[PDB]
DNA sequence: TCTCGTGCCTGGTGTCTTTAATCC
DNA sequence: GGATTACACCCAAGACACCAGGCACGAGA
RNA sequence: GCCUGGUGUCUUGGGU
């Protein structure tokens, strides 16, 4: 009870700062995928 | 009586006449509690009525004091405040009656008390978890840190109970670092930490021999002996009391100046009193003092040498319960000290019309019942004007929704940790809360762990005086400090009452 | 003449200390107490004397010739900050800290106190003695209507109107002069007594609704 | 390495506040107080835990 | 307490009625005098306490013009004056009246 | 001590969380809500 | 509408309801801007125009 | 009728000393 | 030797400035 | 004869 109770919160935190780090990666027309800056950060969706 | 008097002081010159007015407090007397309406008209009150109408349940107090007049050429009765009555307890106008009158008074009586009634909402006091006082504790330091163990005390008064201050001895050195590896300790209102070696001096027991003498009770153990070595030649060159004593005051947080024909004598207070008051405060005691000391750092190193292991913060034997008393008591030490200063401002005052103060316009009745109420309805425990900083939610509102519910609510305890803090260890259900504290019953949530509840035999102690155990133990064969060497007594058991080494026996198993 | 009594060298220093804020006058007392009850010992006060300013609020000024003194004044004393905070006051600095610093018939005030607190008002006269100046003002009546006052429970402000309360509810004394429950109206202003300490006469700054009536 | 700290000490002598600035040589075990002000200068011996409070200390009692 | 208007010295006003003024009292007479005499002569409205410990080489009494009296608390500003009657009896004996309301 | 206690006003206005130093007071005892405290944290400007 | 549920609003790519639950659905506001500094300086009295 | 004392309301202004781990 | 970090949403009950000075009214002499 | 405003800041106890 203790352990769900606490590390609920500890993947809590890992979950927030996860989306913000990737909330403005988007797939392109171009098919390539960039951030908000436009830098590549893969010049094809899961390379497939 | 903690404080009994009260003294000012003029010196007569305006035929030189000191002039000290005195004020001493008596006896305690009380009443039971009463209503008094606007009218002025006073009747018993019982809780029924004081439900309904939002009223406090409370007990008017009175103390008497007694004026003296000093003067040199060279009262009765009077009113304090309110003390909320718990229900069903010696002093409220339940505890009589009887089955038959109860039901008049439209009293439940499977109500069976334990709460205080303010503003017409039932308040319960929810036992406080702390640490015992006046035993040492040793832990371990992490890694980063260049001390490897620390020992550990909060020393606290036996009459009243009260905090006083808290003493650190901390070993340096590191796993093959921090070189000579000696001892500091760490004494209440002084900036730095002192060497081990100083402090023992500065009580006036000085060559080396002596010193190891009160320590080490192993001439053999030469790994214990060769770790104090490093602390004899840092504070070798300090050879004698008075420059020990010196090097004490020129650093416990004191003013800029005072020399050391006085520096010393500052010096002596901070070693007399604060520090390990639980042994004694009269002077020409220092024996008992310094050969404490020395058990202090005999347990410091046997932990060092892992011999012992560090001691458990949750074994329930270190843990004690404030209950309704001493939190009462704690609160309305502090409250009683804030109405002392109010008096003593306004004698001041007062008397420079040389008037005959009529003591009832000296004495505000608001400052104790007004702060006892506030506390009691917040929970914020300390002086209004501090709410932060102070505990809260030390009185909560009783959970009435179903008889289990009330039951379980006058038996609940508390820890107070936090939120703040993760891990595990105030937590977890330790092994030493068998037949004490339930291992089923607790909060789910951030509470979880923290708050526990009162297995259905336990009971709590309520405190007995020391002083017919002491008689005890000297009339069967118990020796004392001053009779005691670790030459003569290789093998002897040390014994302890209430934490302060007060003797040994050799035959203890008679005993 | 003033001048001859400036400052010089020879003169004891004047060191300032920071006291409780409302304690400024108690400490001076205190200080004097100590003085007058050591003239004359092995252990006498070596201070001159000590003062406190109103327009400096927590500051008593103390005047010595050893920083010693100073310390001796103070010790024990509840009402003043432990830190060692005194500060030096130069000697060019002395007399401002002695400096001691109106009022005329016919000019306006504002009133400080009572049902005409923040009124306008225009100063009458002056008692003989010096204390409280006849103000005329615009009245805060109701003419007894509900009778069987404070400024947050008051009337507005309009003048007299004898006709009015010889209608509801007064004594005739002169032209245009009446008493109305015992207090004086002429010509629908009333006169009456009031502190001179219990009035404002600097810096009042009329308000538009002021403008619009005088 | 000698240590030069500035204080809040108070001259003996010339009666300026703050302006003691204390030299302590562990080296040799000698500390020196000096006075920004009218220049005066002390000496005493010191130990090696010893602070600019310890000194001053021992300027207090050679004076008196 | 009520400040002498002629010395400037803070004394309870009963003081004024019981004993004088101990600077002034020569020709202020305030020792045989009535209440509004007392009131006419000392003002309940006073600012700047001073104590005066040492009268006779404190600079700060000699600015206040108080070198010659007694040690005792004193103000700085006096509110009010004499009533011109007195300034006038005072003028009659060789006092000059020194207004100490700023 | 009046200019420094302007610069004191002025500056727990925007910022009542100055390090090294006693916060502003209301009379009620509790610290005062400064315009910086209004936005960071789960229920300012910002976040909530 | 907390932080959370904004996210997963985000995943489904629908844009265009984001926006309306965050404007015309709550706090929707109209201000006036200077073209030429920017700023919300704009004194507006729409009866006079 | 006058003076003194007490109570209520309004305005102005603070202070005796007394939870733990991480990186940058 | 310093702060900043520490799940989400929701429900409900339970609370609130102090002291000093001045003015007005009432009671007693 | 259309418009129509009832608080906040905390603390504590709970739900998933
Ligand atoms: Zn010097
Ligand atoms: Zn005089
Ligand atoms: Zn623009």
């Amino acid at each position: 009870l203790i352990d769900t109770a606490v590390k609920t919160a500890e993947t809590g935190y890992i979950q927030r700062r996860l989306v913000k780090a990737l909330e403005d990666i988007m797939v392109h027309y171009d098919g390539t995928t960039r951030n908000s800056l436009g830098d590549i950060i893969q010049f094809l969706y899961g390379e497939d | 009586w903690e404080e009994p008097r009260l003294i000012l002081d003029q010196p007569a010159q305006h035929d030189n006449i000191n002039k000290r007015y005195e004020i001493r407090f008596g006896k305690i007397y009380l009443s039971r509690p009463t209503m008094t309406e606007a009218d002025g008209t006073t009747h018993a009150m019982f809780p029924q009525e004081a439900r309904l109408r939002n009223l406090t349940y409370s007990s008017p107090v009175y103390l008497d004091m007694e004026k003296s007049m000093f003067t040199s050429i060279d009262g009765n009765k009077v009113h304090i405040g309110k003390v909320p009555i718990m229900l069903r307890s010696k002093f409220c106008s339940l505890r009589t009656l009887d089955e038959v009158d109860l039901y008049k008074m439209k009293e439940c009586p499977y109500d069976m008390g334990g709460y205080f009634v303010i503003n017409g909402s039932e308040k319960v006091l929810i036992a406080q978890e702390r640490s015992a006082a006046n035993i040492v504790q040793v832990f371990k330091k992490a890694a980063p840190s260049p001390i490897s163990h620390v020992a550990e005390i909060r020393s606290a008064l036996e009459k009243g109970s009260r905090l006083i201050s808290t003493m650190q001895i901390k070993l340096y050195g590191r796993e093959d670092k921090g070189t000579g590896r000696t001892i500091k300790a760490t004494l209440p209102y002084v900036k730095q930490d002192i060497p081990i070696v100083i402090v023992f001096r500065a009580l006036g027991v000085v060559p080396d021999g002596e010193i190891l003498q009160h320590i080490c009770y192993d001439e053999n153990d030469w790994q214990m002996l060769e770790m104090l070595k490093p602390c004899i030649e840092e504070g070798f060159v300090i050879q004698d009391k008075e420059v020990a004593l010196d090097f004490i005051g020129r650093r416990g947080s004191a003013a800029l100046g005072i020399r050391r024909e006085k520096r010393i004598q500052y010096a002596k207070d901070i070693l007399q009193k604060e520090l390990l008051p639980h042994i004694t405060q009269e002077e020409g005691f220092e024996t008992r003092k310094t050969f404490f000391l020395g058990y202090m750092v005999n347990r410091l190193l046997l932990c060092a040498l892992e011999r012992k292991d560090q001691d458990d913060r949750d074994h329930f034997g270190k843990k004690r319960l404030d209950l309704a008393g001493p939190l009462l008591a704690n609160l309305f030490r502090i409250l009683f000290r804030k109405l002392t200063r109010e008096i003593y401002r306004y004698m001041q005052r007062c008397i420079e019309t040389d008037r005959d103060f009529n003591l009832n316009l000296a004495v505000k009745s608001t400052t104790i019942t007004s702060g006892l109420k506030y506390s009691l309805a917040t929970g914020n425990w300390g002086e209004q004007k501090k709410a932060m900083s102070s505990r809260a939610g030390v009185s909560q509102v009783l959970n009435r929704y179903t008889y289990s519910s009330t039951l379980s609510h006058l038996r609940r305890t508390n820890t107070p940790i936090g939120r703040d803090g993760k891990l595990a260890k105030p937590r977890q259900l330790h092994n030493t809360h068998w037949g004490l504290v339930c291992p089923a019953e607790t909060p789910e949530g951030q509470a979880c762990g923290l708050v526990k509840n009162l297995s259905l035999l336990s009971g709590i102690s309520i405190g007995s005086p020391s002083e017919p155990i002491i008689n005890f133990l000297e009339e069967w064969g118990m020796e004392p400090l001053e009779d005691y060497d670790p030459a003569q007594h290789t093998k002897s058991t040390r014994i302890f009452v209430n934490g302060v080494w007060t003797g040994i026996h050799r035959d203890p198993s008679m005993l | 003449p003033q001048r001859l009594l400036i400052p010089t060298v020879d003169d004891p220093g004047i060191w300032g200390v920071k006291v409780r804020l409302g304690k400024e006058k108690d400490v001076v007392r205190q200080i004097l107490k100590k003085k007058l009850a050591r003239e004359g010992t092995k252990n006498p006060l070596e201070i001159y004397s000590a003062f406190q300013r109103d327009s400096f609020k927590g500051h008593v000024y103390i005047e010595a010739r050893k920083a010693e003194a100073i310390n001796d004044a103070l010790k024990g004393n509840v009402n003043v900050f432990s830190n060692n905070s005194k500060f030096l006051v130069g000697i060019v600095e002395y007399k401002d800290l002695l400096r001691p610093v109106k009022l005329t018939r016919g000019s306006y005030v504002r009133v400080k106190n009572g049902k005409f607190k923040g009124d306008l008002a225009q100063v009458d006269e002056v008692l003989e003695n010096g204390l409280e100046a006849r103000l005329k003002l615009v009245p805060r009546l109701d003419y007894g209507k509900d009778l069987s006052y404070t400024s947050k429970f008051r009337p507005a402000q309009r003048l007299f109107s004898e006709a009015e309360a010889r209608v509801h509810e007064i004594r005739r004394d002169r032209d245009g002069f009446v008493t109305y429950g015992g207090e004086e109206y002429y010509e629908g202003f009333l006169y009456k007594t009031f502190r001179l300490q219990n009035l404002i006469v600097n810096s009042i700054n009329p308000t538009l609704n002021e403008l619009s009536l005088f | 390495i000698k240590q030069k700290l500035e204080t809040q000490f108070t001259c003996l002598f010339c009666n300026h506040d703050n302006s003691v600035v204390c030299t302590l040589d562990k080296k040799n075990s000698i500390g020196l107080l000096e006075c920004k002000k009218c220049n005066l200068s002390f000496q005493a011996p010191i130990n090696s835990l010893s602070q600019p409070i310890d000194i001053y200390s021992d300027w207090i009692d050679a004076c008196e | 307490e009520r400040a002498c208007m002629l010395c400037g010295i803070v004394l309870p006003g009963r003081v004024f009625m019981q004993n004088g003024c101990p600077n002034c009292d020569s020709v202020l007479n305030l020792r045989d005098s009535d209440q509004a005499t007392v009131n006419e002569c000392t003002s309940s409205s006073f600012e700047g306490l001073v104590a005066v410990g040492d009268n006779e080489h404190s600079w700060v009494a000699k600015w206040l013009r108080v070198d010659r009296f007694q040690p005792g608390l004193y103000a700085v500003r006096v509110d009010g004056r004499l009533p011109s009657d007195i300034v006038a009896a005072l003028e009659q004996y060789g006092v000059y009246y020194r207004p100490r309301d700023g | 001590e009046v200019e420094q206690l302007l610069q004191f006003h002025v500056a727990t206005y925007m910022d009542n969380d100055i390090a090294g130093q006693p916060q502003a007071l209301q009379k009620s005892g509790r610290p005062v809500k400064a315009i910086r405290a209004r936005l960071k944290g789960k229920e300012g400007r910002l976040r909530g | 509408f907390g932080e959370m549920e904004r996210d997963c609003m985000i995943a489904h790519g629908a844009a265009g309801f984001l926006k309306e639950r965050l404007m015309e659905a709550s706090d929707a506001f109209r201000v006036h801007v200077c073209g030429i500094c920017g700023l919300m300086s704009v004194i507006a009295n729409l009866k006079k125009n």
